[PDB]
RNA sequence: UGUCCCAACGUUGGGCCCGGUGAACUGUACAUUCCAGUGCGGAGUCUGGAGACACCCAGGGGGAAGCGAAGACCCUAUGGA
RNA sequence: AGGGAAACGUGAUUCAACCUGGGGCCCAUGAAAAGACGAGCAUAGUGUCCGUACCGAGAACCGACACAGGUGUCCAUGGCGGCGAAAGCCAAGGCCUGUCGGGAGCAACCAACGUUAGGGAAUUCGGCAAGUUAGUCCCGUACCUUCGGAAGAAGGGAUGCC
RNA sequence: GUCGGGUGAGAACCCCGACGGCCUAAUGGAUAAGGGUUCCUCAGCACUGCUGAUCAGCUGAGGGUUAGCCGGUCCUAAGUC
RNA sequence: GUGGAAGUCUGUUAGAGUUGGUGUCCUACAAUACCCUCUCGUGAUCUAUGUGUAGGGGUGAAAGGCCCAUCGAGUCCGGCA
RNA sequence: UAUGCCAGCUGGUGGAUUGCUCGGCUCAGGCGCUGAUGAAGGACGUGCCAAGCUGCGAUAAGCCAUGGGGAGCC
């Protein structure tokens, strides 16, 4: 477990009116990454997608601090917003 | 010549009728009018016929909805066919 | 307005049914006259030579 | 629309006819109902 | 599990817009189950079954507008969109005015203030619009 | 006043890559062509040269007198209306 | 009676429906018939036959299709807005089925479109396309004219909030 | 549309919740014509569905339309026989 | 001042129409479509349903327009090989 | 020696070919009217389960009589 500061710059590269989207799978690319798991076995707390799409899937924040856990049989995280 | 019942439409709903508000549900002819059905239907079972509802089915065929009177119970008259 | 299919649109009208007399879908309804038999318009039934090969 | 009497055991006659030839029957002849009609696909008369 | 013809008895039940019935999502299993309408009224007095609240539009911001503007602000030349005639009608104006009028003088004659002669010659003056208004019109009656 | 001088940057949907679905037009044959010539006088195919290792992706359409339509123009028919 | 978890209100304004009047117009004169009323009351009996599901449309209708086309009526009194049955925003109600998705800052090129310094029609058959102006109030308004008009001519000023 | 979750052999699009949106003379409510069972339930996925599907207007089987006082019915219109 | 006339004005009210873009489309969403622009919108107005006129005949504020994707003489079958 | 050319082999696709004939085509002999005593035609019904065809008609793939036929049939 940790909290990680999730950047969501590259979510500008996708058409405005969809960041939202863009955003949500940048937060699982990131954590699977940075926490060595799949993509697959990363779950989002409904916190943090309530958190990207606050302003409406076209105004998502720049950045979002993430709290995720790392465990269990195959691999995974749990994320949450903090 | 043609008969004025047919047979007893048994489904779910008709035994709710049957059950619940002393009704029981034929076939009839469908140049049968509401008095023929009342009629034949006391003749035939030998109750108090209070009340008929008839209805051109999509099946083409007539169907009618017959009330029995207090004194009468839909229930018994059916359970003996 | 297009003739085509934009004036395919107020075609809700009921005019040939079935007959009662001859059993097609040709009883105009309007009319009160079948195009196939004749019914409404003739005792006599409905019918040409030019319905078929002249020599048959 | 206002359906007939007549009308109605037509039309009652011709959802009939679009049943499927019964199992039973396939088996009985060692093996299509080519009267089928969808609503939407096709038309009826009158 | 699929519980969308729950979801159509439940907003006759509950009498309300199918979209505002709840369906508590640890409950699918059981509400699955359902299959009446006395199915349905059971697991609504389980407040398993729900309907959300509908909203109104709040008039708050209505109201202030509405002091400010009935206190005679807010209507400057900036504010206005419709001519003249359109924010008031002019022929229904002149029937404020003239009945005000003639009420007036109705009033002076039972009153005694006028004679049937004055009170004659004033109305027909009032119908022919010589007074802007009441007050005018008990101006010129001072001489 | 981007119609123009004279064009730039940006926005959204495509385009491009991937999963799934999945036609049509068109096809005598052969066919990597180019420059000239010749030929029924407007040739990828004949003749002489030149060039040319094969396959594949994207592109804008120069050519196949490209595809589409037994020329509406014109004349002819002891044709039609 | 019923309905509501409960309270189970009182007044007011503007008032669709509905009711009832007055005026004006016609080289235009705005159905008919069945029926009802005229013509009381009690009690009782009778009231048969046909229709009734559902869609009513960017998937239930016509258009060969689950077709961006076509297709009548009523709800025209939901809130803010404002002249408004207008725009924009939002309820109730409906929907995420104008039904294929995933990826690349996502190049060229194309469709819609924003902004472009200085110049300002030089473009072009032609200002095509785009742009400018704009609501309301006050002032003011030419030629011409069939005296009605031209006219919102033109032009000038004002406009928020507290 | 997204994140969780439900069911299932199988889930981007079947269902639940949340968050985010779309429609305001209509993408809402009631209906005429026309359609004709397309309505509801259960069981299904070879067909149909612009992809997939556990879903369905699809496939199969059952079920469903109740009237003295809503329409028809009766009257007469242009006009028809 | 009152009054409120008009084949009157403005108006994407509803509704009707169809000028420009010679845009998008042009094996289309569509055998006449989409978008923006534009005209009419109390009247020789628009519209539903019913009803009449039939092929050398109708109907036509006249374009040889229209009479079911068919018109300088509809469509079907026959004359007909 | 990829992409690939020509011919063949094994398997497929396709349904030609050959064989077969419950259907046609034509000729010939015989025969020949039905209907208000409601015909012909059509509609809708009718089966344990029955959608199509045939049959039949609320007595509904049938009822009765006589003759034939025969141990099977529905
Ligand atoms: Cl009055
Ligand atoms: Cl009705
Ligand atoms: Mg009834
Ligand atoms: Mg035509
Ligand atoms: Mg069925
Ligand atoms: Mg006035
Ligand atoms: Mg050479
Ligand atoms: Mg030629
Ligand atoms: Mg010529
Ligand atoms: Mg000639
Ligand atoms: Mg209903
Ligand atoms: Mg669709
Ligand atoms: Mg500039
Ligand atoms: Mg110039
Ligand atoms: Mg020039
Ligand atoms: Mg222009
Ligand atoms: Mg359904
Ligand atoms: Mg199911
Ligand atoms: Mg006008
Ligand atoms: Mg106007
Ligand atoms: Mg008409
Ligand atoms: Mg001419
Ligand atoms: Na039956
Ligand atoms: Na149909
Ligand atoms: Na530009
Ligand atoms: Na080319
Ligand atoms: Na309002
Ligand atoms: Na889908
Ligand atoms: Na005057
Ligand atoms: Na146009
Ligand atoms: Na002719
Ligand atoms: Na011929
Ligand atoms: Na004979
Ligand atoms: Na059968």
């Amino acid at each position: 477990e940790r909290v990680v500061t999730i950047p969501l710059r590259d979510a500008r590269a996708e058409p405005n009116h969809k960041r939202a989207d863009k955003a949500m799978i940048l937060i699982r690319e990131h954590l699977a990454k940075h926490f060595s798991v799949d993509e697959d076995a990363v779950r989002l707390d409904p916190s943090i997608n309530e958190a990207a799409w606050a302003r409406g899937r076209a105004n998502t924040p720049s950045k979002i601090r993430v709290r995720a856990a790392r465990f269990e049989e195959e691999g995974e995280a749990i994320v949450e917003a903090e | 010549s043609w008969d004025v019942i047919k047979h007893p439409h048994v489904t779910e709903k008709a035994m709710n009728d049957m059950d619940f508000q002393n009704k029981l549900q034929f076939a009839v002819d469908d140049r049968a009018s509401k008095g023929e059905v009342a009629d034949a239907v006391e003749e035939q079972y030998d109750v108090t016929v209070e009340q008929v509802n008839t209805q051109n089915t999509m099946d083409g065929e007539k169907k009618a909805v017959v009330r029995l009177s207090e004194d009468d119970d839909a229930q018994e008259v059916a359970s003996r066919i | 307005t297009g003739a085509g299919t934009p004036s395919q649109g107020k075609k809700n009208t009921t005019t040939h049914t079935k007959c009662r007399r001859c059993g097609e879908k040709s009883y105009h309804t309007k009319k009160k006259v079948c195009s196939s038999c004749g019914f409404g318009k003739s005792a006599k039934r409905r019918d040409y030579e030019w319905q078929s090969k002249a020599g048959e | 629309g206002k359906k007939s009497k007549a009308t109605k055991k037509r039309l009652a006659k011709l959802d009939n006819q679009n049943s499927r030839v019964p199992a039973w029957v396939m088996l009985k002849t060692d093996e299509r109902n080519h009267k089928r009609r969808h609503w939407r696909r096709n038309d009826t008369d009158e | 599990t699929d519980l969308s013809a729950q979801k159509r008895l439940a907003a006759d039940v509950l009498d309300v817009g199918k979209n505002r019935v709840w369906f508590n999502p640890e409950r699918q299993g059981d509400i699955a189950d359902a299959i009446t309408r006395e199915d349905v009224r059971e697991l609504v007095d389980e407040g398993a079954i729900q309907a959300k609240d509908k909203k109104g539009n709040s008039r708050g911001r209505a109201r202030e507008r509405q002091k400010k503007r009935a206190k005679g602000h807010q209507k400057g030349a900036g504010s206005r969109k419709g001519k003249a005639g359109a924010r008031q009608n002019s022929k229904e104006d002149w029937e404020s005015r003239i009945r005000a009028q003639r009420t007036k003088l109705r009033e002076l004659r039972d009153e005694g203030t006028l004679s049937s002669s004055q009170y004659r010659d004033l109305y027909d003056k009032a119908g022919g619009g010589e007074f802007d208004s009441v007050a005018d019109l008990e101006r010129y009656i001072d001489a």
